[PDB]
C-alpha cells in the first residue's frame, strides 16, 4: 500500500473510535452526523486516489452540501440518507470485482 | 454420529465469527430442506425464501445489514407472502397477517438448530435496510422480508450466555408462584 | 437412545390427539429448562411462561380455546413482556416490540421440539380469547399472551402434512430461480 | 487502485450510511458500537492488504474482543475506549509520511 494510502485509512480509524467515545457527552442526535461523516470520508478517500467513476462522486458531493450546510436548518434526514442509499447501490455493480 | 436432539437444543448458542471455509450445496439443500417442516397457520404456507451464497453477494448485502458481524457462508432471507393472507375487512388482514410472521419465526429456528447440528453457526438479525434489499433481490412488492441470518462455521469456540434463572420467567398455576 | 436431531427435526408433526396418560414433572422440567435456550433481541428476555397442569384449569382453559382439540395433559402460555421494550418515541416501541414476538416464537417452537423427541405432541394455537385468560391467571396489565401450545401424548399415530414442492417457496440469487 | 481494495472502501461507505439512517430507528447507546464497529473494519482493511505493522493489529485484535463479546455484560466502554486510544495514538509515528 502507497504510504499516504496506508495513513489515510488508520486516520479514519481515530475518527471512529473518536466519534465513539465523544458520543457519551454530545446530544443523541449526532450519531447520525458521525456516520455521516464517515461516509463523507471514506468516498473522499476514494477519489483522491482516482477510485471514484462517474456516481461514487456524485454521493459524495450531495454529502458534501449535506454536511457543510448552517447548523440548525430542518432537514428531513430520514428521506436524504434513504435516497443517497439509493443511489449508492446503483453505483456498487460498476465497480464490482468477478 | 447424528447428535442425540436434547443435547443439540440447548447447546445452540448465536454465532458471530465464521470462518473462511465454504459449505458445499448438499449440505446446504439438506439444512433448507430441514427447515421447511415448521409449522404454518392453517397449512397455508404464506411464506418466501432466498438463498444468497455467491462470494460478492454476500458481501453486497451485508453491507446494508449493520446489524451482522463476521462474513458468513451464505445468507437465507426469510420473508412473509402477503398474497395468500388479504381478505374481507383490513381487521382480518391485521389478524391473518401477525400470525403469518408468527410462523415464518418458527422456521428461521429450525434452520438455525439444523446449521447448529452440522457444526456451523448462525444468528438471526433483524436491523437491516428493507427496501434495498428488496429492490436489490427482485423481490416483489406482495412479499415483505422479515428476517435476514447468517450461516456458516464458527471461527472460534463457542461461549454460552447469561441468562436469568428460571424461577424469574416461569410460574405455575398463577403469576407469581415460581416454585410449583 | 436420544433421537438424532436431523431425524427428529422433520419428523415434528401438529398433535392434536392426546391420551389421557398424564406426564410426570421431572419431564416438565426437563422440556421447559430445554426450551429457554431460545435466542432473544440484545440478550433482554422479554418474555413470560405460565405452566398449567391441574385437572380443572386445563379444561377451563381449554373452552376458552376454541382452536385447541383434545384434552392435553399440560399447557403452557408464551407471554411478550412489555416492561422491558418501552423507550423515547412509539416509534421504538412498535421495532423493539414487534421485535420481542418474533423471539418469542422461536421459545415455543423450541418447546415442540422437545416434546416430540420425548414421544409428546404439541401444536401451537393462536385464535383464543386474550383478556379472559389475562383475567383468570392474574397476568399483569404490562405482558401480553401471544400463543398458547398443548402439550401431551399423542393417542393415534402420526401422520404428516402436505406440503408445496421446494421449488414454489425457494429461489436462488434472484426472485424467479428456482434451479440453481 | 487494486479493485479489490477500490470495492472494501466503498462498501465501507454503505456501512456507515445504513447505520446513520439505521440509528432513527434503534436505542441511543448504539451509534457507539456503529463507531466501534467503523474502526474495526477500517484496521481489518489494513491487514488484509499487508498495511499493519505491529501495534495497528493489535488494536483490531482488541476491538475484537469487545465487538465479538455476548450482549448484555457490563462492559466500562469508557475506559476500554480511552485505552484504544490512547494505544493507536502511540502507533501512528511508526506509520507516519514524511
Ligand atoms: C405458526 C402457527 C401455527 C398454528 C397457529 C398459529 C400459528 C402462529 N394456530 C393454530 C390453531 O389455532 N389451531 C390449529 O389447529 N393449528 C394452529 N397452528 C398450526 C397449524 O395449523 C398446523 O401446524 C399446520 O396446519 C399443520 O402442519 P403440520 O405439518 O405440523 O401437520
Ligand atoms: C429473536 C431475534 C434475535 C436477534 C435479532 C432479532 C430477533 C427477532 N437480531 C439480532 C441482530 O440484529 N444482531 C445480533 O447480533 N443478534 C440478533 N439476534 C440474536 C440475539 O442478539 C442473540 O442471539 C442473543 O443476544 C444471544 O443469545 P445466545 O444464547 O444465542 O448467545
Amino acid at each position: 500500500l502507497p504510504p499516504q494510502l496506508r495513513e489515510e485509512i488508520a486516520l479514519l480509524a481515530v475518527y471512529l473510535l473518536s466519534s465513539g467515545r465523544g458520543l457519551l457527552e454530545e446530544p443523541a442526535d449526532y450519531g447520525i452526523y458521525r456516520c455521516t461523516d464517515g461516509a463523507r470520508r471514506a468516498l473522499q478517500l476514494l477519489d483522491e486516489h482516482g477510485g471514484s467513476t462517474a456516481r461514487l462522486t456524485a454521493v459524495r458531493e450531495r454529502l458534501d452540501e449535506v454536511m457543510f450546510a448552517p447548523m440548525g436548518e430542518d432537514r428531513d434526514m430520514g428521506a436524504i440518507l434513504d435516497d443517497l442509499c439509493r443511489q449508492m447501490a446503483d453505483a456498487l455493480p460498476e465497480i464490482e470485482t468477478p | 454420529s447424528l447428535p442425540d436432539a436434547w443435547t443439540v437444543l440447548k447447546t445452540r448458542t448465536a454465532v458471530r465469527n465464521y470462518a473462511k471455509e465454504p459449505v458445499d450445496d448438499a449440505l446446504i439443500e439438506q439444512l433448507l430442506e430441514a427447515m421447511l417442516a415448521a409449522p404454518t397457520a392453517s397449512n397455508r404456507q404464506a411464506w418466501s425464501f432466498m438463498v444468497v451464497r455467491r462470494p460478492a453477494a454476500v458481501r453486497r448485502l451485508r453491507a446494508f445489514s449493520p446489524g451482522v458481524l463476521g462474513t458468513p457462508a451464505f445468507f437465507v432471507v426469510a420473508c412473509v407472502d402477503r398474497s395468500l393472507t388479504d381478505n374481507l375487512s383490513p381487521k382480518l388482514s391485521q389478524k391473518i397477517y401477525d400470525t403469518s410472521k408468527l410462523c415464518v419465526a418458527m422456521a428461521v429456528e429450525n434452520l438455525l438448530l439444523a446449521a447448529h447440528a452440522a457444526g456451523l453457526g448462525g444468528c438471526p438479525v433483524g436491523s437491516f435496510r428493507s427496501d434495498i434489499v428488496t429492490s436489490m433481490l427482485g423481490i416483489p412488492e406482495h412479499i415483505e422480508p422479515m428476517l435476514v441470518v447468517p450461516i456458516g462455521r464458527p471461527a472460534t469456540a463457542l461461549v454460552p450466555s447469561q441468562r436469568r434463572a428460571k424461577n424469574e420467567v416461569v410460574n405455575y398455576e398463577s403469576w407469581g408462584n415460581r416454585a410449583a
